[PDB]
């Protein structure tokens, strides 16, 4: 049984990143460590505690034996954004570490925030998604509130945040905001407030019901 | 690179058979072993086989209900578990190593080499549902999408234009409503010039119902 | 017969060498008298087990009675019973080359056979000749230098 420790990691582009594989039991070198990027099929990257695969760049660095081992990532850069984990082949059963999922660092960005209205198809449904999109920011940390009509809501909202992108290392955010038919049509204002640390001062996109 | 069959949603104590074929001409390797990922637990190895010897592995928690097989002349494994529970909702992989590294009689083990790009098995007793595709209309760069709204169950996937556009595009991970169903949007920031002289199409596929759905987002009147 | 192979096989280190058990892989090496056969305790045998009469014939596993074994060679009771043709040939568990007697008719030409290559990677460079071999004229495919 492997053991990774930390969970998560935050390093900055061009530094070095240091990964660990904690084994319960002596695995000798039969360790793997492998890469899977966001919504890709995992990538091995080091065999033999300490042997780079064919294909692998050479700052991929391996090392350890026993119950210890280290993986090292120098030279970091922004498509290095992705979950490591370790796998050991010396005694069956194989067996998989938990993963250590790494964020790169960037500079601040703040979101370009876009709103976007119920569609007519959706409205005859009888029920009413008023989006709200927080596109390309950094760092994760975002807040969007909803006012109808300056009524601030509550309990009627759902968020979803997007891997980290692995070009520019950026976030985006969509927050649904959802309603009836019947009380869509009571009110006119729909705006989502942004709060966000590239913003100096909370930015808010609005539309009226009807134009 | 290794492909594999799309998702899967399966009623508890039924059965799921799971392939991965090869992309090109099939090539040297000696073994083919399966590993899966529930939701919220780390890779577990599920078992495998070495074709030349006709030897098989498993693990404790798939005995006598897992068989895995290699077809050799066409370059595709398969993976049948049978007697489906709750528990066996996860992300099936496929992985296929081509140097050994410890023989024991009579399997070999080692590194793993390829893997594929994953398959859901969703193992539920709700009811497949199809997802709804409304549009999300824009009003010098403009932002447009579409939301999928009350499927069952994961995953779908959005593709604009055929994949002709994939630059700017995001999708965002699935929400799980309060009603039970999942919902998601997919986004993607295009010229504004383009509006109106650029034709804007989200593909939507959903699997487990086989909706295909092709909704053409268009600004408002 | 197939579950009568010696398979105890172990790559201390990731060398490579294991894959000529499966299929002929990419190698290169700058680097590149026997003792009698007895018995050879399976443990240490990964592998087939060819012996030369001075044709090339497979040699399962065994218990130290003669009776055939099916047990991957991970018992301890097997073994191989070598003591009889001219030479045997097999591979250790960390992927060393034994011979006994090995499969050499002449000091620049071998007895070709399907794991040749894997047991000696040395001659991967030879040209196969159909030679005669006089034991009664025996002819058998030979890789010479
Ligand atoms: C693999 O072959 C080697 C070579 O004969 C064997 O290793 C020898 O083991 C003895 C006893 O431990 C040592 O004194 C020698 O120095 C070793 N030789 C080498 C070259 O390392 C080994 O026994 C064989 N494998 C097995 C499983 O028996
Ligand atoms: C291989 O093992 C099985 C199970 O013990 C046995 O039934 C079979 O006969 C063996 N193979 C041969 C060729 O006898
Ligand atoms: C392989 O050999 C090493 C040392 O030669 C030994 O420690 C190990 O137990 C053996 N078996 C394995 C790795 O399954
Ligand atoms: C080892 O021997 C025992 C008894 O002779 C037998 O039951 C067992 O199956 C053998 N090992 C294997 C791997 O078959």
């Amino acid at each position: 049984e492997l053991t990774q420790s930390p969970a998560t990691l935050s390093v900055s582009p061009g530094e070095r990143a240091t990964l660990s594989c904690r084994a319960s039991q002596s695995v000798s070198s039969n360790l793997a460590w492998y890469q899977q990027k966001p919504g890709q099929a995992p990538r091995l990257l080091i065999y033999g505690a300490s042997t780079r695969a064919t294909g692998i760049p050479a700052r991929f660095s391996g090392s350890g034996s026993g119950t210890e081992f280290t993986l090292t990532v120098s030279r970091l850069e922004p498509e290095d954004s992705a979950v490591y984990f370790c796998q050991q082949y010396y005694r069956s059963p194989l067996t998989f570490g938990g993963g250590t999922k790494v964020e790169i660092k960037r500079t601040v960005a703040a979101p370009s925030v876009f709103i976007f209205p119920p569609s007519d198809e959706q409205l005859k449904s009888g029920t009413a998604s008023v989006v709200c999109l927080l596109n390309n920011f950094y760092p994760r940390e975002a807040k969007v509130q909803w006012k109808v009509d300056n009524a601030l809501q509550s309990g009627n909202s759902q968020e979803s945040v997007t891997e980290q992108d692995s070009k520019d290392s950026t976030y985006s955010l969509s927050s649904t905001l959802t309603l009836s038919k019947a009380d869509y049509e009571k009110h006119k204002v729909y705006a989502c407030e942004v709060t966000h640390q590239g913003l100096s001062s909370p930015v808010t996109k609005s539309f009226n019901r009807g134009e | 690179l290794l492909e594999q069959s799309g998702a899967e949603v399966k009623k508890p104590g039924s059965s799921v058979k799971v392939s991965c074929e090869t992309s090109g001409g099939t090539f040297d390797n000696y073994a083919l072993n399966w590993v899966r990922q529930a939701p919220g637990q780390g890779l577990e190895w599920i078992g495998g086989v070495v074709p030349l010897f006709g030897t098989t592995r498993n693990a404790q928690k798939f005995q006598g209900r897992v068989t895995i097989s290699d077809d050799k002349s066409t370059g595709t494994g398969h993976m049948e578990l049978r007697s489906l529970r709750s528990e066996d909702t996860a992300v099936y992989y496929c992985v296929r190593s081509v140097t050994p590294r410890y023989c024991g009689g009579g399997f070999c083990y080692g590194e793993f080499d390829y893997w594929g790009q994953g398959t859901l098995v969703t193992v539920s007793s709700a009811s497949t549902k199809g997802p709804s595709v409304f549009p999300l209309a824009p009003s010098g760069t403009a932002a447009l999408g579409c939301l999928v709204k009350d499927y069952f169950p994961e995953p779908v996937t959005v593709s604009w234009n055929s994949g002709a556009l994939t630059s700017g595009v995001h999708t965002f991970p699935a929400v799980l409503q309060s009603s039970g169903l999942y919902s998601l949007s997919s986004v993607v920031t295009v010229p504004s010039s383009s509006l109106g002289t650029q034709t804007y199409i989200c593909n939507v596929n959903h699997k487990p119902s086989n909706t295909k759905v092709d909704k053409k987002v268009e600004p408002k009147s | 017969h197939i579950n009568s192979t010696a398979l105890n096989c172990n790559e201390s280190l990731n060398t490579g060498w294991l894959a000529g058990l499966f299929y002929q892989h990419k190698f290169d090496s700058s680097g590149c008298y026997p003792r009698p056969c007895g018995i050879v305790p399976a443990k240490s045998v990964c592998g087939p087990v060819y012996c030369f009469t001075p044709s090339p014939v497979v040699v399962g596993t065994t218990d130290r009675s003669g009776a055939p074994t099916y047990s991957w060679g991970a018992n301890d009771t097997d073994v191989f019973v070598l003591n009889n043709w001219f030479g045997c040939t097999w591979m250790n568990s960390t992927g060393f080359t034994k011979v006994c007697g090995g499969p050499w008719i002449t000091p620049r030409c071998m007895v070709d056979y399907p794991y040749r290559l894997w047991h000696y990677p040395c001659t991967i460079n030879y040209t196969i000749f159909k030679v005669r071999m006089y034991v009664v004229e025996h002819r058998l495919e030979a890789a010479c230098n």
